[PDB]
């Protein structure tokens, strides 16, 4: 038989895939992976310099490493291998990076600000105009202060990530701005998915503000909104001259940055407090929106898949792994929805039974469709590791199996059905499937949403009910469990991905991550994470000219 | 009365898991391990000390007068005021005869105050020490329960489960608690299941072979027996999935007409 | 009887109502008007049914710019209407003799439903009502336009909108006049959350009836807070008595005395009338001139400046027919009283700093928002207890239309749903009437 | 009135009561005691003399480890805890028979207040009885003891620890049974924010009395958060009256049959007696020889597995007597029930998953800690809708000392002072009480 | 500012209850030391349990210190001084009296 999954499990285990021996405790420890000894050099050369002797890395305490072979990671639709050190969102800076670009988007409007201009403010609004506050607010967003040399200002190369853009619905506008400082939605979008976000978002106009990295860097997330509406309000008041003294004024800061202000995420409540723009705020169809691989694929199994791989290294590495969690993390937790192509024949394999059965999206979502689509779905995805031990050897934790064969469950039924409460329902299915099949699931927390899940996944109660897109790690299941949330978010994709939908929950969204200028393009989101896993990703936030180089 | 049924399925593996759910089942047994032996594989205590107390015993400590809680006869272990020990199982993949979720179902169904949880790569029994040791020596180790090969008593750094098996058949161990000698072909104990070695290596028997342990297992597989030869059991779980669907979204019997 | 200061209640026009009335017959404790209007507000809920149709129609759900394609709905909400009502009214019943009222605003484009006490009573917040009004609400349009099943949760979210991910009622179309009790400045807060826009669209833009609304609110508020508890509940009762109820008719006899008058002539008129009921009295004469004056009766003095203080604000507003002005007259009231008597200002700086703060505001690009929705929940706002605000519903009152704040902008629903209650409408002569009613308990 | 099913009554011993009883008897909605227990839950305030003093004779102020040096006072606030009791019961009287009651409590070491319900009338909220009992209390030990006016800041954050600056009590020797609002984690949770040690401590470590008590407090919060309305309120009332009350004698009975048995006796014990009761019924029979059950009546079939729930908890606590042992028994009973009888476990699962989540947060590295820190607001166990915190309850009630973070160690202030009622530290005898009251009345 | 928030402050004497008391396990300084030698590995990221783990750069937290203080001078004496924070040596004579105090 040939599996997608099969490649990735040659190039990473000497035996036969299918062979269920094999020999442990000759590899030497810790000495067989080169990023381990280069971890040693690194811990004998900082504690000797800088620690001056005071312990910092000791492999010898602890557990004895290296007693199996540690597996290289290939990273899937993409010809590249890595170690698993290289995964971590601490040693990756390309995850940094996808935090980063996400945490520091503000979109605001400017409709209101240009109709109390006009209206109240008695100035003229012309796309020169528009131009000189763009002009206005590209100097003055990083640190910069105009006509004021006396002000202190921010190094500029400190700040060279910092971007203000602007895009519309309008076309004659759109042709009338200057492009240089324009997100194009005609040259970005294919052309029934620019006229559909042209139809969604309408006439108006909206900017996007990317405060430079390293604000985010030294201070959190909700620094970001009253940096870009502080900025913004200043550059207007210095672009149009208008007086700062009265309450006309006012009316025009309210219609200006705080009347169409886009965040990122929401402020969470109670034990988990924090404030806005923090992954735990960011709901699944935002972050669906965020991934554009609808731009440049038409094949809704990647679409769903990247979302899946953002959704992973954002919520179960980054934020469980180390906003509510922290240490080591959850990093193989995450890595297994995109490491090798098992979720992807898994999810192929999905749609491939959907389309031979349903049809593309020829049923109306019922509960038949989800108990028989999640079911085989379920059934292939464990007996395909039931005759490959390589596969169950790759995918040790129960956790790290559970998600993916609930993953491509989901999507299956989002295929079928094109509603997203119906995959989720299709997911917890799957979960009490496999639990039932391998008399197992993942670790000890880990199927409180997923008993659970079956009656809140059609609730209509208060705290129960919500859409998938709606839903994010501020859902109450949701909240603590590792595993979950960056599947779920591929789940709310893949309702959209099977009805060709040019966006999820947020038009301003999709384009505004569709921006060529942010340091992390958001169309492959697996080549990236490759990319800073072999250490050629540049980065923003570093602070390396303001920095002695002794 | 109402006689149980403990699980749906016809297939062998249901079988195997309604024999380990029924409390009336006589558990097969298969070695014979000393009280002295499973104590020292424990590695709570040496056997010859006294049991040590987290609280008074319940006689010289008194109480209010609460009749629903003092209806319900206590562990020995209770009584005394004996510690709270574990003793945590890794059952392998391949054709263990004991499986987390069976295992857990299997003693909160048979034992008496004990906190059973499951995982994917360890189960763990929580109770009363003297309780805790007269149960394990009696089910956990010389029984169908356990396999010396497939199955290892681990405290810590469990990894193994869904591993392959080496060239002896034995479950991979990264701090190496179990030997086989090829010499006798038994298995030995050469570490407590924290992973402190003992003074002497303790003998726990001979490994089950691979033909007993597709017929005595509790585990779905393809190259042994499948769910899709089952299909009894995957329609008691989509029927209870509809269930729990049907109840969450409108709890009433019109909407449980299409259950 | 523990005070023994009496109070000569008037009407709006400045007429009498009746003499030596207790103190205490309109404090929050003993009112059966500010009681009741307590209730109605835990207890009121408003729910926009056209928007719940707009929202399922298009696939509106989310919050701002948020729209869910394929997840849309065509209901028709405002055409059946009176069934959705009693739906939600059988829904809501505890007893036959119940409180539960659904009725029907705009035509079925608006419900305006109360909850029953019942279900407050075994309570421990106001927030029973929105929860319960938007499960029979859901309960309702589940049951009467035959949604399916995997529709729910659409429902659900163009009803309350991204509830259980943020902890609040964002795209939804159901309203209170109460915030989340999780999203208070501090602890007691809760009461200080109606705006000035919402008070003066409820009392149909009346001067009178707005200073009294917000001056009730504000001063049960600090009675909830616990700050009017001891030494502090007389000069709250006075400030509520004296600000917001037109005691022994201060405010009226302050505004006519200086209609073509400005803020000094205002500070001139009170400190006269202060002098002149005994209240200050002269300290010490210094070196050059100057005599410093002392309060005779400290409470009875912050009354009296309060007084002058909405009176200063409602002239130099009705001068300027703007409600652009109420940052500089609080202020500047203040800082020309105290430097004209030697004498402490209203809430001892408080209303000042407060002043500031709606300076900061409502007057700068720093700023945000006009006068129009100040509220005491507010970080800018929260500092004066219950003295700073009420002297805004009356600036908002004279203002004529040169604000984009205006209270048809921001409370056209609060005024349509909250105008049918008598006690709402015109909060100054029922509170005047239920503390003539309790006048012989005392 | 709307429901035809009736239920009988039992107490804690499992001596019949009467019979016939209708569900509504026991309704929050309905019910004086439960009605009692929350306005009382709203204004008892517990105070803890002893720690005043502690805290200002050795300048403890501001929280875990905090010593500010030179703010120190001494004062015998146990010695004259009588004055001190006499003028915060003036201080807090509204009239002269308001259910105002300040006690003394271990001869003036703990002191429990009752501010008077007409405070609570006119507030939006429960926190009004905590500020004025600070609020009260500062004034007390101001004029009793001569304190300095540079020293009242010190007596502040002596009786609330750092509230301007964290919105809570924390360093302070106040305390109330229901939490801040500012700790909610969701809206209409306020009554959900009793850990399980302070209704242990309540009620003195009785099993059914905690049982009783977290059953009421929490079925009341599913009222509130608007969960148990319209379609939803049969179950939660069964909820109620089945798991907590012990109608039908469901739990002693089952109880009593597995004296000596494990949870699958129990299990046994339950399907036995709901098919007795004509509860389930055999769906159908498949070629494997299974017999699917179905529920005649799913909300009766809910109650009897609750009430089957809450006795394998004791039966398995009771043996072990080690309170370690909830999350696993509520694990496992619904897991082996679900696939014994091919029915829903006792929240449809989200019970199950409560305590899969408890399962992790009891023995892990990853936050939680004991059960009895656990509540309804908790993160952890919040997706149960009133059914598995009476469990942890009856547990932490038969936990013989094997817990480090105990009742005695978390709850000695709170516990002392709201058992010295007899509404809370008995709420099984007092409701069937209310219920009988109105049994007519239906 | 990096500095400040990334300081923690944890009292590691009810953890010594619970090990003496319910898991009966005494605790001697030798056990605090290698306690200290343990964290001072496990809290930059390091892997103590569980076989086949990934572990962050020590070049990326090499300011990552576990440092433990007592207000005990004969706990303090028996302790290894890399670990340590020594009041007696850091502070002036009262200052150092009175923070004992
Ligand atoms: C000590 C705990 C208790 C706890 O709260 N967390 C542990 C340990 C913790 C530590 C590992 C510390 C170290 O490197 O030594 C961390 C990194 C959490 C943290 N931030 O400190 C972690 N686990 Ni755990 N943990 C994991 C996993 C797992 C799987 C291992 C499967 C199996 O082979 O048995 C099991 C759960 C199970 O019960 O099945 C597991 C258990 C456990 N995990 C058990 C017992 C471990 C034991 O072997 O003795 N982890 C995995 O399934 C893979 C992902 C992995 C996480 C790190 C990553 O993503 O690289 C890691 C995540
Ligand atoms: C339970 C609760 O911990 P506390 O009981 O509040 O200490 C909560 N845990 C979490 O949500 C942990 C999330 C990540 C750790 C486990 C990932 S599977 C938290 O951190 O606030
Ligand atoms: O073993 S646990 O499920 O507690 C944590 C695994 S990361």
């Amino acid at each position: 038989e040939k599996r997608l999954f099969l490649k990735a499990l040659k190039e990473k285990f000497e035996e036969d895939p299918k062979e269920k021996y094999t020999k442990f405790y000759t590899f030497g420890g810790w000495e067989q992976s080169a990023r381990k000894r280069e971890f040693v050099e690194a811990n004998e050369k900082i504690v000797s310099e800088k620690r001056q002797g005071i312990p910092l890395y000791n492999p010898d305490i602890g557990v004895p490493l290296g007693q199996r072979k540690l597996m290289p990671y290939k990273l899937s639709n993409t010809d590249d291998y890595c170690e698993g050190d290289d995964l971590h969102f601490l040693n990756n800076a390309a995850i940094q990076q996808l935090w980063d670009d996400i945490r520091r988007t503000v979109i605001v409007g400017m409709d209101t600000a240009h109709s109390v201009l006009e209206k109240r403010l008695g100035v003229e609004v012309t796309p020169e105009t528009i131009n000189e506050y763009m002009h206005t607010i590209n100097h003055s967003l990083p640190g910069g202060a105009v006509v004021q040399e006396h002000m202190v200002e921010v190094h500029p190369s400190l700040a060279w990530d910092c971007y203000a853009r602007i895009f519309t619905g309008d076309d004659e506008l759109a042709d009338e701005l200057d492009s240089r400082f324009l997100i194009d939605i005609n040259k970005l979008f294919p052309e029934e998915q620019a006229e559909t976000l042209k139809a969604a978002i309408g006439k108006k106009t909206y900017q996007v503000s990317r405060v430079p990295s390293l604000v985010g860097r030294v201070c959190d997330g909700g620094t970001i909104s009253r940096w870009s509406a502080m900025q913004i309000g200043m550059s207007f008041i210095t672009a149009y001259k208008l007086c700062a003294g009265e309450a006309a004024t006012a009316d025009f800061s309210y219609a200006s940055k705080h009347a169409d202000v886009i965040q990122m995420g929401n402020a969470l409540p109670g034990r988990r407090a924090r404030g806005p723009n923090e992954p735990g705020g960011i709901r699944f169809g935002i972050l669906s929106d965020v991934v554009q691989t609808t731009r440049v694929s038409e094949d809704p199994v990647e679409q769903s898949l990247e979302v899946v791989a953002t959704g992973a290294a954002l919520y179960d590495q980054i934020w469980l792994g180390a906003y509510m969690s922290g240490g080591i993390g959850f990093t193989q937790y995450a890595t297994a929805s995109y490491t090798d192509d098992i979720l992807d024949d898994f999810s192929y394999y999905a749609l491939d039974y959907v389309e031979k059965k349903y049809g593309r999206m020829g049923t109306k979502a019922t509960m038949d469709v989800v108990e028989d689509v999640a079911g085989e779905v379920t059934l292939y995805a464990l007996e395909q590791y039931d005759d490959y031990p390589a596969l169950l050897e790759d995918h040790f934790g129960g956790s790290q199996r559970a998600a993916v064969a609930a993953a491509a469950s989901g999507i299956g039924v989002c295929m079928a059905t094109g509603n997203s409460n119906a995959g989720v329902n299709g997911w917890y299915l799957s979960q009490i499937l496999h639990k039932e099949y391998h008399s197992r699931l993942g670790f000890y927390g880990y199927d409180l949403q997923d008993q659970c899940g079956a009656s809140n996944s059609l609730a209509i109660r208060n705290d129960e009910a919500a859409p998938l897109e709606l839903r994010g790690p501020n859902y109450p299941n949701y909240a603590m469990n590792v595993g979950h949330q960056g599947e779920y978010a591929g789940i709310a994709q893949a309702a959209h991905s099977a009805r060709g939908d040019a966006f999820a929950l947020n038009p301003l969204v999709k384009v505004a991550f569709a921006d060529p200028m942010l340091v992390f393009d958001f169309s492959k989101p697996r080549k990236e994470i490759a990319r800073g896993a072999l250490r050629e990703f540049e980065a923003a936030g570093e602070r390396d000219v303001i920095l002695p180089a002794k | 009365a109402y006689t149980p049924q403990f699980y749906p399925g016809a297939t062998k593996v249901a079988e195997n898991r309604r024999n380990h759910l029924n409390p009336n089942y006589e558990l097969e047994k298969l070695r014979e391990i000393p009280d002295e032996d499973v104590v020292k594989i424990m590695g709570h205590r040496q056997p010859g000390e006294d049991y040590k107390t987290v609280h008074p015993p319940l006689e010289e400590m008194d109480f209010v007068e609460d009749y629903a809680r003092d209806l319900v006869e206590p562990l020995n272990g209770a009584k005394e005021g004996h510690r709270v020990r574990y003793i945590q199982f890794a059952d392998s993949m391949y054709f263990a005869p004991a499986q987390p979720y069976d295992r857990s179902r299997s003693y909160m169904s048979r034992l008496r105050g004990v906190d059973a949880g499951t995982l994917s790569g360890r189960q763990v029994v929580e109770c009363r020490e003297s309780d805790l040791e007269e149960f394990s020596k009696n089910i956990l180790m010389d029984t169908e329960l356990f396999d010396p090969a497939t199955s290892g008593m681990r405290g810590a750094t469990v990894h193994g489960h869904s591993l392959r098996l080496d060239e002896n058949g034995m479950m991979f161990d990264a701090l190496q608690r179990c030997v086989f000698d090829e010499k006798t072909g038994h298995v030995m104990y050469v570490k407590d299941q924290v992973g402190k070695p003992l003074d002497a290596p303790v003998d726990v028997g001979e490994p089950i072979p691979e033909a007993k342990l597709r017929e005595i297992t509790t585990i779905y597989r393809n190259d042994g027996v499948a769910m899709r030869a089952d299909p009894d059991v995957i329609e008691v779980v989509k029927r209870i999935h509809r269930a729990r669907t049907l109840g969450g979204y409108i709890p009433t019997n019109e909407t449980f007409k299409g259950l | 009887v523990k005070y023994e200061d009496k109070i000569s209640l008037y009407d709006a026009k400045g007429n009498l109502v009746a003499e030596n009335v207790p103190l205490e017959a309109i404090s929050p404790l003993y009112n059966p008007t500010i009681k009741s209007m307590v209730k109605n507000i835990k207890r009121t809920v408003a729910v926009n049914l056209a928007g719940i149709e707009g929202t399922l129609a298009a696939g509106k759900i989310g919050g701002k710019g948020c729209q869910v394609p394929g997840r849309t709905l065509d209901i028709s909400a405002v055409s059946n209407a009176q069934a959705i009502a009693d739906e939600v009214e059988k829904i809501l019943k505890v007893s036959e003799d119940d409180d539960t009222a659904v009725k029907i605003i705009n035509g079925g484009k608006q419900l305006a439903v109360q909850v029953p006490t019942a279900r407050l009573e075994v309570a421990a917040e106001y927030s029973v009502s929105m929860l319960s009004t938007a499960m029979a609400l859901k309960e309702a349009l589940i049951k009467t336009f035959n949604i399916d099943m995997f529709d729910g949760s659409t429902v659900h979210a163009a009803i309350v909108g991204n509830y259980p991910q943020v902890m609040d009622y964002a795209g939804g179309n159901i309203a209170s006049l109460l915030g989340a009790p999780s999203m208070m400045e501090g602890l007691g807060y809760a009461l200080r959350n109606i705006p000035v826009n919402h008070a003066v669209a409820t009392t149909k833009k009346n001067m009178m009836n707005a200073i009294a609304f917000s001056s009730v609110m504000e001063q049960t508020a600090t009675f909830e807070m616990g700050d009017a508890v001891g030494s502090f509940e007389r000069q709250h009762l006075l400030g509520l008595a004296y600000q917001g109820l037109n005691a022994d008719n201060l405010v009226i006899d302050f505004i006519k005395a200086n209609a073509k008058g400005t803020v000094g002539s205002v500070v001139e008129t009170v400190i006269d009338r202060a002098i002149a009921d005994g209240v200050i009295v002269v300290d010490k004469t210094m070196s050059s001139g100057f005599n410093m004056y002392k309060p005779a009766d400290v409470n009875k003095w912050n009354a009296y400046a309060a007084a002058g203080l909405v009176a200063a604000v409602a002239v130099s507003c009705g001068a300027a027919r703007a409600a652009q002005n109420v940052a500089s007259v609080i202020l500047y009231f203040n800082d020309i009283l105290e430097y004209e008597t030697g004498l402490p200002g209203v809430d001892y700086g408080r209303s000042m700093g407060t002043a500031v703060g709606f300076s900061f505001f409502s007057h700068s690009i720093y700023g945000g928002g006009g006068p129009g929705i100040f509220n005491g929940n507010h970080v800018v706002t929260r500092h004066s207890k219950g003295f700073a605000i009420p002297p805004v519903c009356a600036a908002m009152c004279a203002d004529a239309g040169t604000q984009m704040f205006s209270p048809e902008h921001t409370s056209g629903l609060v005024g349509s749903v909250y105008s049918a209650f008598d006690e709402f409408r015109e909060p100054m002569k029922y509170v005047i009437e239920g503390a003539l009613s309790i006048k012989d308990q005392f």
